[PDB]
């Protein structure tokens, strides 16, 4: 629900799509790379789980 | 080495919150670190969208997130509320609107247009 | 502290590949981490300057 | 609002010559 934030302080809610988008941005991959193919990413994560 | 002589991205390695620096202090048979950290406070809710649909193109934030105070949309840095007008300078474009889930219509102001008239 | 509560740039610390996020799972006498990581695939050559 | 400010001009690359 809040990602990295509750470790730093009070938990700040954020949509999970935007959280994973920044985490993509954290590894040098722009946000549009995730948003343009969010469904494939979700399917891959579900299949891996 | 990683906190007195530098700044650490490792979460909660040197004090809770975002690490700014640390100060060493001698102690008998040990050492004491005074981890200075940046702790956010006084948060408030906002409505957000992953991207903004200008005329047939989807704009994403270069740095920060889109938020709205109820009626007007602003782009602000992620961990401190400093709202700003949406412009082509602080956003970048990639693809058309319909591919992104949660896209929202809003105007993005080109700073060149009001500047150039002669 | 580093993989679950944040995102770590440390290579191969939170699983192989570029780290996105991790999920902890309790286990008897231990803990189990599910390291979600981004690994590139489907390469192709290019000339560069 | 900021301490340590120093006056100086900041050049605009959008209009040093490019007027039409
Ligand atoms: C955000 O909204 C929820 C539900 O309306 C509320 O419980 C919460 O306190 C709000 N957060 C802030 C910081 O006001
Ligand atoms: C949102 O901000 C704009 C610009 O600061 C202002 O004109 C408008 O009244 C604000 N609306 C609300 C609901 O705060
Ligand atoms: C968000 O959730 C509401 C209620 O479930 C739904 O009506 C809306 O379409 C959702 N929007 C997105 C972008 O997921
Ligand atoms: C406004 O957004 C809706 C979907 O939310 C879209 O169908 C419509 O085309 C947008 N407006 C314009 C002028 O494109
Ligand atoms: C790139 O070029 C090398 C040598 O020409 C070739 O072996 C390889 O299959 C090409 N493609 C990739 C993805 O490396
Ligand atoms: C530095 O200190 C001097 C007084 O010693 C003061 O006049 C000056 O404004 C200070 N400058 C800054 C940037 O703090
Ligand atoms: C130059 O700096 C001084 C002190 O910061 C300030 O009072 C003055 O207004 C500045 N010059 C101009 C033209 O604003």
């Amino acid at each position: 629900t809040s990602g990295w934030t509750f470790g730093a302080g009070a938990a700040l809610q954020i949509p999970f799509a935007m959280q994973m988008a920044y985490r993509f941005n954290g590894i040098g991959v722009t946000q549009n790379v995730l948003y343009e193919n969010q469904k494939l990413i979700a399917n891959q994560f579900n299949s891996a789980i | 080495s990683e906190c007195v002589l530098g700044q650490s991205k490792r979460v909660d390695f040197c004090g809770k919150g975002y690490h700014l620096m640390s100060f060493p202090q001698s102690a008998p048979h040990g050492v004491v670190f005074l981890h200075v950290t940046y702790v956010p406070a006084q948060e408030k809710n906002f409505t957000t969208a992953p991207a903004i649909c200008h005329d047939g193109k989807a704009h994403f934030p270069r740095e920060g997130v889109f938020v709205s105070n109820g009626t007007h949309w602003f782009v602000t840095q992620r961990n401190f509320y400093e709202p700003q007008i949406i412009t082509t300078d602080n956003t970048f474009v990639s693809g058309n609107c319909d591919v992104v889930i949660g896209i929202v219509n809003n105007t993005v102001y080109d700073p060149l247009q009001p500047e150039l008239d002669s």
